[PDB]
């Protein structure tokens, strides 16, 4: 039989969590991030939206 | 231009460098404070804690290579050696081992044979910090090298490192 | 200090041709991929798209 049906696809993330690494090389180097410790930050107070 | 805008430095204990130099309104004159004819006052020795600013920027500052540098060395920063504090021992280990094998049981110099038996115990750190400065130690390295000239000379690296994003390495980076 | 750029570099890109053949059971993908200036590409991570 054919009848007329599409598919629909989805995943499933549990048990793990999500992660983005401080790095702008995009690593997970240590604890003194490539970004954290560079020129511009930990420097001044701004705002930040999200 | 002609009277000296006055800068310091203020710091940052996670670090260890400058957190930066800055035209400070934190200290500035109450401006058209003084009178006509004692104004040449402010002209003159409001000026003067400018002028006594560049002997306390020679006084026990310590000159540096680069006039903001990165990464600090260790001589004349005040690198604590705490004396490596010698005691002996409580208990004596050869007065124990004697008793304890052949007969009697004990819990306690000591009762048998007193003697003294040291070693070395050193507590000064093997190297010193090269990560940046004590806690305290500010006045001792970074008091303000005034150039009251804005902006003296061709732009490459002239009279510069006044911004703490401002690297020796990079001209302009983020 | 040494491993980051702080200026435009490009990661994550779609190349697509422009001239294809179609046929009974043959198929030729001509990409034109010309690889960018100041600028190396690793090939365990390099492919196909359906």
């Amino acid at each position: 039989t054919a009848v007329d049906s599409i598919t629909q696809k989805k995943f499933l993330c549990d048990r793990t969590l999500w992660r983005i690494p401080f790095s702008s090389n995009f690593m997970s180097m240590g604890a003194l991030t490539d970004l954290g410790q560079n020129l511009l930050y930990a420097n001044s107070a701004h705002a930040l939206d999200m | 231009k002609e009277i000296p805008t006055p800068y310091m430095w203020s710091y940052q204990p996670q670090m260890g460098l400058a957190a930066g130099a800055a035209q400070d309104y934190s200290t500035r004159i109450n401006y058209m404070s003084a009178g006509p004819h004692m104004i040449s006052r402010v002209n003159g020795i409001r000026a003067h804690r400018n002028r006594i600013l560049l002997e306390q920027a020679a006084i026990t500052t310590t000159p540096r290579n680069n006039l903001n540098p990165r990464s600090w060395p260790a001589a004349l920063v005040y690198q604590e050696s705490p004396a490596p504090t010698t005691v002996v021992l409580p208990r004596d280990a050869q007065a124990e081992v004697q008793m304890t094998n052949s007969g009697a049981q004990l819990a306690g110099r000591p009762s048998f044979t007193p003697r003294q038996a040291i070693l070395t115990l050193q507590t000064s750190s093997s190297e010193p910090r090269s990560g940046g400065i004590g806690t305290l130690q500010f006045i001792e390295e970074f008091v303000p090298s005034v150039y009251f000239n804005p902006f003296s000379g061709p732009p490459g690296h002239y009279p510069d490192q006044f911004i703490p994003n401002f690297d020796a390495v990079k001209d302009s980076a983020d | 200090h040494d491993v980051t750029t702080d200026r435009s570099q490009r990661l994550t890109l779609r190349f697509i041709p422009v001239d294809r053949e179609d046929t009974a059971y043959s198929y030729k993908a001509r990409f034109t991929l010309a690889v960018g200036d100041n600028r190396v590409l690793d090939m365990a991570s390099t492919y196909f798209d359906i």
